[PDB]
């Protein structure tokens, strides 16, 4: 318990001085800020255009030309600003469809990582997920994915099943590994190893199907008990 | 699924006016058009790249297949690489390459197909060598009868069921890639998804092209018959038609790119979370990785997209 | 200083046989970088072949917690 403890603090305090360090990982937020100004500036610079007009100034159009002229030419300032409009309404519609799924994404993974623990691999962050934490930032939210990741491996070797009396008995929960000469059940993602018991195995046919069955005993609790 | 398609470039004062200069001079006119377009095909391109790379770049790791394949009755020849094909690419993979088929640009993708078969080599690899273990840190390896003894157990049947008849379930499996093979090179409309991707990019291009063509309310289609056979004042008007029409024509065709590139990534997206929870893990989502209870997933490469083996 | 690859003609980079991630996007796998500014193949990553027997198991001694942050 005291070292993973120690393992959490230590990596939390890492990830604060990761943000606090690295600009670039927090520039999704920052790409839809620099989007948005950035098609609102357009639409506001679009003004200054002249639209095939002799004038981009209304007023002027309307002083310097003939009404029978100034006509024509307000109507094409006019359509020219209309499609200037739609088109930054349309882009502005595609980019809310894109956060609208960004978002819903948001929530799936609040609901499935934070009011939960997630089997679904690589959803809550690499490795094995264990919690998460939300926080809030400005037009989005920050996940801090808790994750179980193993380490120092160990060579072994392994058998499908253990014969013993003619019965094959198979691990109930683990796996059989040897360290050269005792076999031992352990499970599968923490080296426990334990002596191979009737309670941790179960007896399954003979010994004659299974491919790579190896010979060894299996102990009896029982025995001793009525040996006295 | 498919994963990404084309990225494409156009030259919107080359497309609209050819090599009049007045005409360049009255588009500039028109304010920052051109501008928005490129804009907005730079953001399809380097989306589609970005695509690529969430949906086949899962590990940072390349692991090989070790000389002697042989995976206790398992065989896997049809999916892994072939050393011969001067491609590297898998017979499965071959096929399917085989199967699918101015102003205006087409810009090469980043990744090479080289490089995709690789990513799905060393997929496949990690996969059969280390279970899903690689996928959650190191790589741990594993026999593949015990593998296959893990998922069995991930179902709710008990290791005994795999252990006593794997002779069978491995000639099942391979009867099943055979088949599999075989249906893949016999039905033609089963790659229609990618082949619709490159015949809707195809069409839009043609579009754009064949519209150049129209006269669009004026005396003439072509610019320089203007420019030749009549004096400025009302050859302004003219030109002024011609060159709304373009800008009509060629935003249309903007705002159905971005649509398109849209839907396109939400099929990545999808294409992505397959890839991770099929091919990296066992889904006990229904129906998620394939029809009945889940087992494994391979991944094959695919022009402009991406194959699951469920 | 001038290469040719297949998005088009590059001129102001040398090629280098050595490769390394990605750093600025080219086109066809060929990348940019600023070590003067110099043009490589890009490497997808590490080579690791795994010691596969089919009677032989690794088993994890230990752990560590990891925190990643997703926006
Ligand atoms: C494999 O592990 C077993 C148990 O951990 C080892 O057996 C013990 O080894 C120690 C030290 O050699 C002895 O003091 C004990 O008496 C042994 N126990 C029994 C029941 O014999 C075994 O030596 C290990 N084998 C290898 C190759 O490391
Ligand atoms: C595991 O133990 C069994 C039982 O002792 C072994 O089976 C014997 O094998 C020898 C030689 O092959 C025969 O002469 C005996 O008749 C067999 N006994 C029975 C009851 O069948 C088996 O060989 C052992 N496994 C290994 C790998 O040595
Ligand atoms: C694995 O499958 C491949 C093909 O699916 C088998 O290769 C066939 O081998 C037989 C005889 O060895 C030949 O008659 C066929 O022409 C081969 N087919 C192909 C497509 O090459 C292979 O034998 C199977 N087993 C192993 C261990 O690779
Ligand atoms: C488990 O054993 C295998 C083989 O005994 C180890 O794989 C060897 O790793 C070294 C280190 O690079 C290579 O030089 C050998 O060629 C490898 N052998 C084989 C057969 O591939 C493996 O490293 C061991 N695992 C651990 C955790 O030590
Ligand atoms: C598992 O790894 C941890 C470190 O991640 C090991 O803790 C270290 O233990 C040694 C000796 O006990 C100390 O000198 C170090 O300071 C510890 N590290 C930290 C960060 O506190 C732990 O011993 C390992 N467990 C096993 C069984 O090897
Ligand atoms: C494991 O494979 C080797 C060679 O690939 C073979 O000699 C050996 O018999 C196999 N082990 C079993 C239990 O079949």
């Amino acid at each position: 318990q005291k070292l993973i403890a120690n393992q959490f603090n230590s990596a939390i305090g890492k990830i604060q001085d990761s943000l606090s360090s690295t600009p670039s990982a927090l520039g999704k937020l920052q790409d839809v800020v620099n989007h948005n100004a950035q098609a609102l500036n357009t639409l506001v610079k679009q003004l200054s255009s002249k639209f095939g007009a002799i004038s981009s100034v209304l007023n002027d159009i309307f002083s310097r030309l003939d009404p029978p002229e100034a006509e024509v030419q307000i109507d094409r300032l006019i359509t020219g600003r209309l499609q200037s409009l739609q088109t930054y309404v349309t882009q502005q519609l595609i980019r809310a469809a894109e956060i609208r799924a960004s978002a819903n994404l948001a929530a799936t993974k609040m609901s499935e990582c934070v009011l939960g623990q997630s089997k679904r691999v690589d959803f809550c962050g690499k490795g094995y997920h264990l919690m998460s934490f939300p926080q809030s930032a400005p037009h989005g939210v920050v996940f801090l994915h808790v994750t179980y990741v193993p380490a120092q491996e160990k060579n072994f070797t392994t058998a499908p099943a253990i014969c013993h009396d003619g019965k094959a008995h198979f691990p109930r929960e683990g796996v059989f590994v040897s360290n050269g000469t005792h076999w031992f059940v352990t499970q599968r993602n923490f080296y426990e190893p334990q002596i191979i018991t009737t309670d941790n195995t179960f007896v399954s046919g003979n010994c004659d199907v299974v491919i790579g069955i190896v010979n060894n005993t299996v102990y009896d609790p029982l025995q001793p008990e009525l040996d006295s | 699924l498919p994963v990404s398609m084309t990225k494409t470039s156009v030259d919107c004062t080359m497309y609209i006016c050819g090599d009049s200069t007045e005409c360049s001079n009255l588009l500039l006119q028109y304010g920052s058009f051109c501008t928005q377009l490129k804009r907005a095909l730079t953001g399809i391109a380097v989306e589609q790249d970005k695509n690529t790379q969430e949906v086949f770049a899962q590990v940072k790791q390349i692991y090989k297949t070790p000389p002697i394949k042989y995976f206790g009755g398992f065989n896997f020849s049809q999916i892994l690489p072939d050393p011969s094909k001067p491609s590297k690419r898998s017979p499965i993979e071959d096929l399917l390459f085989n199967k699918v088929t101015k102003g205006l640009t087409v810009l090469p993708p980043l990744l090479t197909d080289e490089m995709i078969a690789q990513y799905t080599s060393a997929l496949l690899a990690g996969t059969i060598t280390s279970g899903w273990t690689f996928g959650a840190g190191p790589a741990l390896q594993i026999p593949f009868p015990m593998q296959m003894a893990y998922r069995f157990n991930g179902i709710g049947v008990t290791q005994n069921v795999l252990y006593e008849n794997q002779k069978l379930i491995a000639n099942q499996f391979n009867s099943a890639i055979g088949k599999i093979q075989d249906s893949l090179s016999s039905t033609p409309s089963a790659l229609g998804k990618l082949q619709d991707v490159v015949n809707h990019n195809a069409q839009a291009l043609n579009t754009l092209v064949k519209q150049l063509s129209s006269k669009f309310g004026a005396i003439s289609s072509v610019l320089n018959d203007i420019f030749s056979r009549l004096d400025p004042p009302e050859a302004e008007v003219q030109i002024d038609r011609l060159i709304t029409g373009r800008l009509q024509s060629l935003q249309t065709y903007v705002t159905q790119q971005l649509i398109r590139a849209a839907e396109i990534r939400a099929s990545a997206n999808l294409a992505a979370t397959k890839m991770s929870e099929c091919v990296l893990g066992q889904s006990k989502r229904v129906d998620f990785c394939g029809k009945g209870y889940h087992l494994m997933s391979f991944p094959q490469s695919a022009p402009h997209g991406v194959v699951f083996l469920h | 200083n001038v290469f040719q690859t297949r998005a088009g003609c590059l001129i102001g980079a040398e090629y280098v046989n050595n490769s390394y991630e990605c750093d600025i996007p080219i086109g066809a796998g060929i990348c940019a970088s600023y070590q003067s500014i110099i043009a490589y193949t890009m490497s997808l990553g590490a080579e690791n072949s795994v010691a596969y027997s089919n009677n032989s198991i690794a088993i994890p001694t230990n752990f560590t917690i990891s925190v990643t942050t997703e926006i």
